[PDB]
């Protein structure tokens, strides 16, 4: 009077070919599971260093805009002192000296802002990396207690160790 | 191309943007600059190049004041080409330390600073200030004492015969050759050397040239390493004189319990959750105390699957505020359910009570990790780190808050306040009979819990592991035997440390026991000690403060602990704990943080190297392939960084000069390159970088074979093994040692075979010699594998040196993975009888040796236990539950008695003789 209805054939060489086909479905959903685990690693890895790079593209930033600031309070006396004795040349070649700075920055800001664009799409792959490993565990987990179930309803009949590992390896 | 368009910010706000070559260092890309500033406005307002620095932001986006101007521009790796000038300001001793250590630890400082976290700070502050502190105690220390602490002394583990020595000194083309005794204390040496042509030989120490290691102390001349090796050989040691003075150069370096309300929690939302829609999400939350649980485990309601999950449940559990220990431990798992009308997604671990003993209130955001689906599926993964997961921008998390307990915050009661409920035959036979060899018999313990201390001092984890960590009464009358238990020897000390143990007093306890330890025994055990610091709760920790401790005392100590800790940065769920401590050492040792500079650009350079070769071998044929790698290694970049440094492998060897023709690589899985040097000072040392795979295991494996070594080496049993270095650099990179004159026995064979080859690098006499080293050593990694459950042995991965010693490689397989056998082969039997069909006499020498070799091992088999039981903390797949410590404990059978154990390993040891015969027809 005591019941738990699980393996589905009922003969030695029927339920250790179901063995055999499960083992193999369990090896190659394990497989899948740690190909992929290897990409959110990777991705991981990959993202934190576009994290940094950021980061990086931010220091630089400010260290140009550091250089404006400069650029204006340090300029503003010796613009006006070449003005009175007039030498009209010096101010143009500071201000394009400046122009130039200027523009050199929005080059910066492109190219930080082209790798914000790469980062916003391998978080995008990042999350789909983590969405597929978790529609996968529940079968990979399943698998591995269906194979551990027919290996002990087999060990309970008796079969030899031999017979176990040519269905499993 | 060669050339980069570098940005210069001058700081009258001026800016130019002109091109140079790579190769160029900074003083000459400075000079470069001023030609071209003169034609730029506001020249006449700057001074001279001398008075500024360059800065620049380097790969880990933190400023660097760039005060060596020796450097190459490639070699600095700005992020961006651009280079600001600057004042030559205030303290540039700490800037240029802080930036030097973000480089060398590959994590910048600033990562520390950005996560305003109070924890992280004060360790940051405390640890660095101790570091500081040694540091400038140690400087003024003496030229003994220092060449102590920079070079310890290397010795083994005894006849007194006869055996001259070439000795010179510092800076002089003669060199003298004299007769001294096995015997001799290096102070005799030193005295005969002095005498030149006719200072003080007290003035000097013996330097082993070639090489950092010194010779000095109370000690003979046979015990130093050197010397024990080249009189092995045969070969005349060479020793050099070199002054005290010439030393102090290289010195040259600078209220609870009252609140009596069940616990409960506030669980609001999920965060980035990634799931099937059609099922629904689930949270699973459960009190942890080490591994056992302090209460059962509540549950949420279904809620369906989305990103932004919300539940806004108060989860109770069926224990109390008081109740709750000082390690205890709050631990979630999310799952992915169907209606019912299981998929583990992640979990994340909480302390309760926070670093400065204060149990935690408000809101909390644990960033979760993943759950990865092993053999044991637990509900919830109370081993796991209580450290956050760093990927907070694009990880999962939960958002819980901790409700007001009172008004004014709560700690955990002090020692003083622990002692004071503290202090408040058939039983002896029956719990000798317990602890000589369980709910009956946990509350016999537990009653008679003062005559262990008394009696069964030994047996203080099974009392801990008995107490009921749940009752807040009964943790108080445990601390308070614990904080007068006697003192226990390293072997128990090194089982306390395990996640078992999670409370401060037991690991306190577990390092006070530690101490005694020497830097030769602490080495032994030193990548264990680093996989613990993973089971701690927090980051200023006694474990931390001992290695630190040691690691600044001893610099060998110090340099392998660096490179463990190193070589996991990488991995997120140590990087931090990880980055601190590096920080600290590193603050505390300025001087080795030049060598370990020097040896990471070596490091960074051999992987662009191994990537070239990687690819191209693809693309083209091995000779062309050798042919450009050589040229890379040409480079001026290139040669500078892979010359002259201490070995990562071992700190004493100098990597002097690279043989550039005799370096190449391997058409082995991931390429390895094989790198070759040579010291004309000596000498010629070579190594293998090998990168794309984890060198972690044959590390573990190697340190094993090592400690046996040692262990029999103790019985005055020399096996002649060869434990060659191996040691994990980064992720998937290390360095292994190539040991001069040995090939795989293969190739031997490819060129009966074996014995022949033997003659020809042991010719008449020496043969004798060469069969002994054969036999020692073939009887040592027959037992050694046969122990360690390392299979996959064939003739590639066995190897046998010229001198007749052979040894194993490339333990990627170990414990089994079903029972490996115990294994003789033919080939090797019959070098071990001398080439005859029977040679009795000769092979039971060779039982003889198996049999006390495996007896030794078994003498200390829970010292072997006791380690492997706390790799498990390293994540390796071979090496991660009970079954595989399970493995040593049959294969060292100390469940059964010495002569049951001594007739067992026979019975294998002559079914592996039989099996020998069938294996080779
Ligand atoms: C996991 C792992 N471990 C290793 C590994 C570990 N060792 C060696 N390889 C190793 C390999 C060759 C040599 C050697 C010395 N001389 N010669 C030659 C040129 C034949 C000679 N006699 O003229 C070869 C010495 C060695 O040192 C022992 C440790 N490998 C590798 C497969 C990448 N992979």
């Amino acid at each position: 009077y005591q019941q738990d209805q699980v393996v589905k054939e009922d003969n030695i060489e029927a339920v250790g070919k179901k063995l055999h086909e499960y083992n193999t479905q369990f090896q190659e959903k394990s497989r899948e599971y740690d190909r992929l685990y290897e990409d959110y690693t990777r991705t991981s890895q990959e993202i934190q260093m576009k994290r940094t790079a950021i980061e990086a593209f931010n220091e630089t930033i400010k260290i140009f805009e550091e250089q404006c600031q400069t650029q204006e309070r340090y300029s503003k006396e010796y613009i006006e002192k070449f003005k009175r004795e007039g030498n009209e040349t010096e101010i143009q070649r500071i201000m394009h000296n400046y122009e130039k700075l200027k523009s050199r920055i929005s080059e910066i800001v492109d190219s930080r802002r082209r790798l914000e664009e790469d980062l916003k799409k391998q978080a995008a792959e990042y999350r789909e990396i983590d969405k597929r490993m978790n529609s996968i565990k529940p079968d990979l987990i399943q698998l591995r207690k269906t194979r551990d179930q027919y290996l002990m309803w087999l060990t309970q009949k008796g079969v030899r160790q031999k017979k176990l590992n040519e269905w499993l390896g | 191309n060669q050339s980069v368009v570098v940005d210069f910010l001058l700081p009258t706000g001026v800016y130019l943007n002109f091109p140079v070559s790579r190769n160029a260092n900074l003083s000459t890309i400075k000079q470069l600059l001023w030609h071209r500033a003169q034609y730029e406005p506001l020249f006449h307002m700057l001074s001279g190049p001398e008075a500024y620095v360059f800065t620049c932001i380097n790969q880990t986006a933190e400023q660097q004041e760039l005060e060596d101007e020796q450097r190459r521009l490639c070699d600095v790796q700005p992020f961006l080409p651009v280079l600001r000038l600057v004042a030559r300001e205030g303290d540039r001793v700490k800037k240029l330390i802080n930036s030097q250590i973000s480089l060398l630890i590959g994590k910048g400082l600033h990562e520390f600073d950005s996560l305003c976290d109070p924890e992280v700070n004060d360790f940051r502050a405390k640890m660095c200030q101790f570091c500081e502190e040694a540091a400038a105690r140690r400087q003024q220390l003496g030229w003994e004492a220092w060449l102590q602490y920079s070079f310890p002394l290397q010795l083994e583990p005894l006849p007194n015969r006869a055996l001259l020595v070439n000795v010179k000194f510092e800076g002089s083309e003669e060199s003298f050759t004299f007769q001294v005794s096995t015997k001799d204390v290096p102070l005799a040496l030193m005295a005969c050397a002095l005498r030149k042509k006719a200072e003080q030989p007290e003035d000097y120490t013996l330097q082993v040239n070639g090489r950092h290691e010194y010779l000095y102390g109370s000690y003979p001349l046979c015990q130093f390493q050197y010397i024990c090796s080249c009189l092995h050989s045969g070969l005349t040691p060479h020793l050099t004189m070199v002054h005290s003075s010439s030393i102090l150069a290289m010195r040259d370096e600078q209220s609870l319990w009252s609140l009596e309300q069940p616990f409960r929690i506030e669980l609001i939302q999920g965060s980035k959750v990634n799931a099937d829609e059609r099922m629904k999400l689930v949270v699973q939350a459960g009190l942890f105390h080490g591994n056992e649980m302090l209460c059962k485990t509540v549950s949420s309601s279904e809620v369906s699957v989305c990103s932004e999950p919300v539940w806004k449940q108060r989860l109770e559990f069926d224990i109390n505020i008081c109740d709750l220990p000082r390690m205890a431990r709050l631990c979630f798992a999310l799952y992915a359910v169907i209606e019912k009308a299981d998929c583990p997604i992640a979990w994340a671990n909480l302390m309760l009570f926070d670093y400065k003993d204060q149990l935690k209130t408000g809101e909390r955001c644990l960033y979760m990790w993943p759950s990865v689906p092993d053999e044991k599926g637990e509900l919830l993964n109370p081993t796991g780190t209580v450290r956050s997961n760093p990927n907070t921008d694009s990880a999962a998390a939960l958002l819980i808050c901790l409700p007001e307990v009172a008004p004014h915050p709560v700690y955990y009661p002090a020692l003083e306040k622990i002692l004071e409920l503290g202090r408040h035959e058939e039983e002896q036979l029956q719990l000798r009979e317990i602890l000589e060899r369980y709910e009956h018999e946990k509350d016999l313990v537990w009653k008679l819990r003062h005559e262990v201390q008394e009696h069964f001092p030994e047996a203080l984890a099974r009392l801990l592991l008995v107490t009921k960590w749940n009752k807040h009464e009964d943790v108080a009358q445990m601390l308070y035997l614990l904080c007068s238990w006697p003192e226990l020897p390293v072997l128990s000390a090194l089982e306390l440390l395990d996640f078992s143990f999670p409370d401060c007093h037991v690991g306190s306890f577990a390092i006070k026991s530690l101490r005694k330890l020497t830097d030769d025994e602490l080495f032994q055990y030193l990548l264990q000690l680093v996989q613990v610091l993973k089971y701690e709760s927090y980051l200023d920790c006694e474990l931390t403060k001992f290695l630190l401790d040691r690691a600044l005392a001893n610099r060998k100590i110090g340099h392998f602990l660096f490179w463990h800790l190193r070589s996991e940065m990488h991995v997120p769920s140590v990087a931090l704990r990880f980055g601190l401590i590096l920080e600290a050492y590193c603050r505390g040792s300025t001087h080795h943080m030049k060598v370990l500079m020097k040896q990471g650009e070596a490091l960074s350079k051999l992987k662009a190297l191994n990537d070239f070769v990687k690819l191209s071998s693809q693309k083209t044929p091995k000779p062309q392939t050798k042919e450009l790698m050589h040229l890379c290694m040409r480079q001026e970049a290139y040669l500078e960084a892979l010359s002259h440094l201490q070995s990562p492998l071992d700190p004493s060897t100098l990597l002097a000069e690279v043989c550039v023709e005799q370096c190449t690589f391997m058409d082995s899985k991931m390429k390895p390159l094989w790198i070759m040097y040579s010291n004309e000072e000596a000498g010629s040392v070579g190594i293998i970088f090998k990168n794309g795979d984890d060198l972690r295991q044959d590390m573990l494996t190697l340190q094993m074979i090592q400690l046996m070594d040692v262990l029999w080496k103790q019985e005055g049993l020399d096996l002649r093994m060869t434990p060659y270095g191996c040691l994990p650099t980064g992720d998937r990179t290390g360095l292994i040692e190539v040991v001069l004159r040995s090939d795989t026995i293969a190739n031997i064979q490819l060129n009966d075979a074996l014995l022949n080859w033997l003659k020809s690098k042991n010719p008449g006499e020496a043969l004798d010699r060469a069969i002994e080293e054969f036999t020692l050593s073939c009887a040592g990694y027959c037992v050694a594998t046969y122990v360690l459950g390392i299979g996959d042995r064939h003739s590639d991965n066995i190897m046998i040196r010229e001198s007749g010693q052979l040894f194993h490689i490339d333990f990627g397989h170990f414990l089994g993975n079903e029972r490996v056998p115990f294994i003789l082969t033919y080939d090797f039997v019959h070098v071990i009888q001398q080439g005859k069909t029977n040679n009795s006499e000769k092979f039971e020498r060779f039982r003889g040796y198996c049999e006390r070799a495996y007896t030794i091992l078994r003498r200390h088999g829970l010292l072997f236990l006791h380690l492997f039981a706390l790799m498990r903390a390293a994540g390796l797949p071979e090496l991660s539950c009970s079954k595989d410590i399970q493995y040593l404990k049959d294969s060292l059978a100390l469940g059964k008695t010495e002569e049951e154990a001594l007739k067992h390993f026979r019975v294998k040891f002559n079914e592996a003789l039989r099996e020998s015969w069938k294996t080779k027809v």
